């Protein structure tokens, strides 16, 4: 709960002043209805035209004053929101350069676009719109209620008769189906999933059909049956709950309660006039408080998400390409091991390979060496230095990596190859590109090496992968962490990517996330993992002679 | 509005008439109730308040008639809401299976998912929550304006002409308010797009030791843009302030007009006060509509989604191994052409491989043959019969496909396989399971083929899912089988299952396979090499390799690609 209020800590003073101005503006907006009551009292008293003129000028000036304040609040509140949002975007920018690099491959969490674009926009609506709208929605009924009680406390109480009947019928309607209100969000979530499945499995339903076609239809009918059975019995409650709050019902209660008072001399007829003006729509004002407070809740959830991102842990710094893993264990979630008691020594110049079934934790152990996450227990050392003690400039100058889903920065090809070292000349870049088997397609482009790249490009998966392999080659990292899935990501470009990786892997320590065991026969050290635990370690022929789990995997190939 | 009328079923076209006439009756009763304040209040403020009893008697009689018509319109509102819910959802669920597969783009799929899932509780309460308040508030200022004509013609003209001005203010306020939201959303999206790029390329930047220069560059760009954009602010009145100002000015204008008449002697003081109250009853509905601006905006959006789905284009419509003929076939996903004059004839009873570089148009051919899509130009024929002219049942039974994605659904593994032909006997399932090499998977599962393979069931690997999908296609008795290869990298048994499906099936039918590796096309009778949406090379395996063409080079690359080892050649 405190996460939302902690983000908006510096906006305590602007938001308080904004709420005070909106309270002031709403009262100024209700002032004309007070002046009409004074106008009627002037007319009944036979006041001279001079007093009628001053009252008319007072009303016109308040309308002008309210318009000016609402315009002045909007401009000032926009400037406050524009300065805070710029501060926040600067903070999000600095946090994205300090979060652990595995945070961008999360599971079961909001995307970066939602946290940066949508949530920052929800905060802007919160500061500029939802809070002033909520303050007006709460102050208008309270100001009206106090004025109508000052005018007369007897006809003010009978305004609550329709209100109590609404709350009583709302309470009866709520307890009577309290289970179903809790089920209804889960029915919506289920149907969102089933609608996605129906849209996803469309081709099967076209050519095969059968049980698949009627599965979604029958479950759709169940949902519609749930809605109809849930809401149909509450027609009587909901209709009667709506007529009591209508202005026509309030007008009758006001007049049937005021006319007996006025006719019998128990009321001054000008004291009924405030109720006729403002008190008729009093029921619809109380129902607007809920929508006013809904805006605060929606914005505060967004403030909840943004502060949660800003509260994440970061990469702390402590204190021939050899790599030492020593008693390493790792938890993605607390108390859920994924790596347990793994020990390895990637000797300099040797190609070490990780092998195992899906979910064995092989991919995580490569992510740990590049420091996508910090090991919860144990240590990983590179050239005798624990990777925790290394800065990002020091670590990634020693431990490069080419993992799956490679990325291209906005810029020309020359920068993309020379991203690691922009000072490299075009001769050095060209040799690196030819080393990665991409120089052919680069010349095939119309602009040559000046071809622009970015979030969207015509290059296929294999082509941009070889561009990234060209970047890694020119990075010159003695240690390398490689994912074998980069090879068969583009089967039609498989051989070219293999040649690039073959050129990349030479006189460099290598870690391989192996998926096809036939590509592994000449690796210097095989590692077999299942459920996060190293099972066997040794060369290809030696482990086959042992005949352990590795030979079972090979027979399973 | 035309889309909402289209949702009405033929059953409730009568009840909508009852709803409409009772809504007008409700608006007339409220207008008569508001104008009855003219004599009621004019007598209440007079020398003798006791003359107010008669007009309170008429007011309460109008009020009770108001409640009777209001509950009837609410009852018809709930009935129409449920009927509209069942009608639209069922008509929307029946529409989509007939929709051409080109329509299901990611954005179009998003609207279709929204229209199906998120419109449940909304459509049930559309007419009661939105239309009844909206119509009552819209017609009541004009109803009061017309009714005041019978009290005073210039008065009714002035109050009726003020309806046009005040609705004009609502329209202008809506335009300014929505334009402001458009600008607020777009400027924020302009600020933050650089941050999304910074977060996207973080692995590239961090690994390349350029994260801090890139962070400073983005920080400088944000600072300059905000410094330029902050000074452009100017003191603008928002949309809501414009309308509320228009309401107050109308209030003071009418009150000033009433007082001016009183000073001129054209009205009495009690009647002037009564007109002040009635001309607050007249302004009040305009504020009621302004509260429905958010609800009306969302409802307009969802009705646009439902209109989009219900307006989706539908495919037209009318056991030996058929021949598949392509004649001048051109097909495009909008403007993106994928096939350019492709033409070939698959010999009946033979297996034809389809191969080519990544991209190309390989998968589009099988989707055209199976009837998932219809060609933009040219024709696809089965034994000289156009696929589009086939009857729906004939087209369903014509073709069997193994898709790139298995598309397994929630259910038992045997149920996942029985959808090919539920009339098949258990031995047919066993044979199709054997050829698909799923019997090896049944040895792993606890309950065998009865095991659930859904999202909440069992987590099958990629190869196992494909072998279930191959079991679907082999079980079906369709005279055509299509294959679109996709396997897990390790599962060689999946390739063995595909080989058995091509070869070990005794059923006589034409076979087509889009292939990626040599293990399957080696058994094929002929190959079509497709590049850039055209068949750049065509021939048999022996014919193509003897020619030493593009397919031979592809054959050499893949054979080499099946033999490498890291740390060696
Ligand atoms: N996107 C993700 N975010 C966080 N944790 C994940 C994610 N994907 C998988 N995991 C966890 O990490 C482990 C990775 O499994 P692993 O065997 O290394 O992958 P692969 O099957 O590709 O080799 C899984 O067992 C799972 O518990
Ligand atoms: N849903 C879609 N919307 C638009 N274009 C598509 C869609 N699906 C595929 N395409 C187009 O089809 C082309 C790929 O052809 P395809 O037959 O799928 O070959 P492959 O099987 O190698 O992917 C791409 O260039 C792509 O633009």
């Amino acid at each position: 709960a405190e996460a939302g209020s902690r983000l908006l800590a510096p906006l305590k003073k602007p938001l308080i002043v904004s709420g005070v101005l909106q309270a002031l503006i709403t009262l100024i907006e209700l002032a004309p209805f007070v002046l009409l009551v004074e106008l009627a009292r002037l007319l009944l008293g036979g006041a001279e035209a001079e007093r009628l003129w001053t009252l008319g000028l007072t009303a016109v000036s308040l309308i002008g004053l309210g318009a000016v304040l609402a315009a002045a609040m909007t401009l000032w509140l926009a400037r406050v929101d524009a300065r805070f949002a710029h501060e926040l975007r600067g903070r999000l920018l600095t946090k994205l350069s300090r979060l652990p690099l595995g945070w961008f491959t999360r599971r079961g969490s909001a995307s970066t676009k939602q946290l940066v674009q949508d949530d920052t926009l929800a905060l802007a609506y919160l500061i500029t719109a939802a809070i002033p709208d909520a303050v007006a929605a709460v102050v208008a009924p309270v100001a009206v209620l106090v004025y109508l009680f000052v005018a007369d406390w007897r006809v003010a109480l009978v305004l609550f008769i329709p209100v109590l009947v609404y709350l009583v019928l709302m309470s009866v309607m709520t307890i009577q189906s309290g289970s179903k209100i809790a089920q209804a969000p889960r029915w919506a979530e289920r149907m969102g999933g089933e609608a996605g499945a129906f849209l996803e499995g469309q081709p099967v339903i076209r050519i095969f059909g059968g049980a698949a076609a009627s599965r979604f239809r029958r479950r759709l009918d169940d949902y519609i049956d749930f809605l109809v059975s849930w809401q149909r019995p509450f027609v009587g409650k909901k209709t009667l709950m709506d007529l009591v709050t209508r202005p026509a019902t309030f007008l009758w209660i006001i007049l049937v309660a005021g006319v007996p008072l006025v006719v019998t001399g128990r009321m001054d007829p000008v004291n009924l006039l405030p109720f006729l003006l403002l008190g008729t729509t009093f029921g619809a004002r109380l129902l607007g408080i809920g929508y006013g407070l809904s805006g605060i809740q929606t914005g505060m959830l967004a403030a909840r998400r943004i502060q949660t991102v800003l509260d994440e842990p970061e990469l702390v710094v402590r204190d021939p390409g050899t790599v030492e893993l020593d008693r390493v264990s790792f938890e993605y979630r607390p108390g859920v091991p994924v790596i347990r008691d793994v020990t390895l020594t990637l000797r300099p110049g040797t190609v070490t390979a990780l092998v195992g079934p899906s979910g064995s934790g092989k991919s995580t152990l490569a992510a740990l060496v590049a420091r996508f996450h910090d090991v919860t227990q144990g240590a990983i050392r590179v050239d005798g230095r624990d990777i925790r003690t290394l800065t990002a400039d020091e670590l990634y100058r020693r431990v490069g990596f080419v993992l799956q889903d490679a990325q291209l920065v906005h810029g020309s090809v020359a920068e993309n190859i020379a991203l690691a070292e922009p000072d490299a000349g075009l001769e050095r870049i060209r040799t690196a590109a030819r080393d990665a088997q991409i120089h052919d397609r680069i010349t095939r482009m119309p602009d040559g090496y000046d071809s622009v790249l970015g979030a969207g490009s015509a290059l296929s998966g294999g082509e941009r992968q070889r561009v990234t392999i060209a970047r890694a080659i020119l990075a010159d990292t003695p240690v390398l962490v490689l994912d074998e899935a980069t090879a068969f990501a583009d089967p039609e470009s498989e051989y070219l990517v293999q040649q690039a990786i073959n050129r990349l892997t030479r006189d460099r320590t290598v870690l391989v996330i192996a998926h096809r065991l036939h590509t592994i026969t000449h690796a210097d050290q095989i590692v077999v993992l299942d459920d996060g635990r190293i099972v066997e370690v040794g060369t290809h022929d030696e482990l086959l002679a042992a005949g352990g789990r590795y030979r079972g995997l090979w027979d399973s190939g | 509005i035309r889309t909402l009328l289209r949702l009405v079923p033929a059953e409730k076209r009568g009840a909508v008439a009852g709803y409409a006439v009772l809504t007008l009756l409700s608006v007339l009763l409220r207008a008569v109730g508001a104008v009855l304040l003219i004599p009621l209040l004019a007598a209440l403020f007079s020398d003798t308040p006791s003359d107010a009893w008669l007009w309170l008697g008429w007011l309460t009689a109008v009020t009770l008639a108001g409640w009777v018509t209001d509950t009837n319109t609410a009852r018809l509102g709930f009935d129409l809401g449920f009927a509209v819910l069942s009608r639209t959802q069922h008509d929307m669920a029946d529409r989509l299976p007939n929709v051409a597969m080109s329509w299901f783009t990611p954005d179009n799929t998003a609207t279709a998912r929204q229209a199906i899932a998120a419109t449940g509780p909304e459509l049930a309460g559309l007419v009661v929550n939105l239309l009844t308040p909206l119509i009552g508030a819209a017609l009541l200022p004009a109803a009061i304006g017309v009714a005041l004509l019978f009290v005073s013609v210039p008065l009714g003209l002035a109050a009726l002409a003020g309806v046009a001005v005040l609705f004009g203010a609502l329209a202008l306020s809506g335009r300014l308010s929505r334009a402001a939201d458009k600008v607020a959303g777009e400027t924020n999206s302009a600020f933050t797009e650089r941050i999304i790029e910074f977060a996207r390329t973080q692995q590239a930047l961090r690994a390349a030791r350029r994260v801090e220069p890139a962070r400073s560059q983005v920080g400088s760009a944000l600072a300059a843009q905000h410094g330029a954009g902050l000074r452009l602010l100017t003191m603008q009145i928002p949309g809501q302030v414009l309308f509320s100002l228009a309401g107050q000015v109308a209030l003071i204008g009418f009150a000033g007009m009433a007082v001016w008449l009183t000073v001129r002697g054209q009205l009495g003081v009690p009647e002037a006060i009564a007109l002040i109250v009635v001309l607050v009853r007249y302004l009040e509905p305009f504020a009621a509509i302004a509260d429905l601006a958010p609800a009306l905006e969302t409802t307009r959006a969802t009705l646009n989604r439902i209109q989009a789905v219900l307006d989706a284009p539908t495919l037209p419509a009318g056991g030996a191994a058929p021949s598949i003929e392509f004649d001048d076939v051109r097909f495009s996903y909008g403007d993106e052409v994928v096939l350019d004059g492709v033409s070939f004839t698959l010999r009946p009873g033979n297996t034809t491989a389809i191969v080519g570089p990544s991209g190309s148009g390989k998968t589009t051919i099988l989707s055209l043959i199976a009837g998932l899509q219809q060609p933009a130009s040219g024709r696809v024929l089965l034994d000289g019969v156009d696929v589009t002219t086939l009857d729906p049942e004939a087209r369903r039974a014509a073709v069997s496909v193994v898709f790139q994605h298995p598309y397994l659904f929630d259910g038992t593994l045997r149920d996942n396989v029985l959808v090919g032909d539920p009339e098949a006997d258990p031995d047919d399932v066993t044979a199709a399971m054997r050829l698909a090499r799923v019997d090896e998977l049944l040895d792993r599962l606890p309950d065998g083929d009865a095991t659930v393979v859904g999202e909440g069931g069992t987590a099958l690997s990629g190869g196992e899912r494909q072998r279930v999908s191959i079991a679907r296609a082999l079980l079906k008795p369709a005279p055509v089988l299509l294959v679109d290869e996709a396997t897990s990298a390790l599962d060689n048994a999946n390739e063995a299952a595909v080989v058995d499906a091509l070869t070990a099936d005794p059923r006589p039918r034409t076979r087509v396979i889009v292939a990626h590796r040599l293990a399957s096309i080696r058994h094929a009778d002929r190959v079509l090499f497709v590049e850039a949406g055209r068949v750049v090379e065509d021939g048999a395996i022996d014919e193509l390799l003897a020619a030493g063409g593009r397919f031979a080079q592809f054959w050499a690359q893949q054979q080499a690609a099946s033999e490498w080892a890291i740390g060696s050649t």
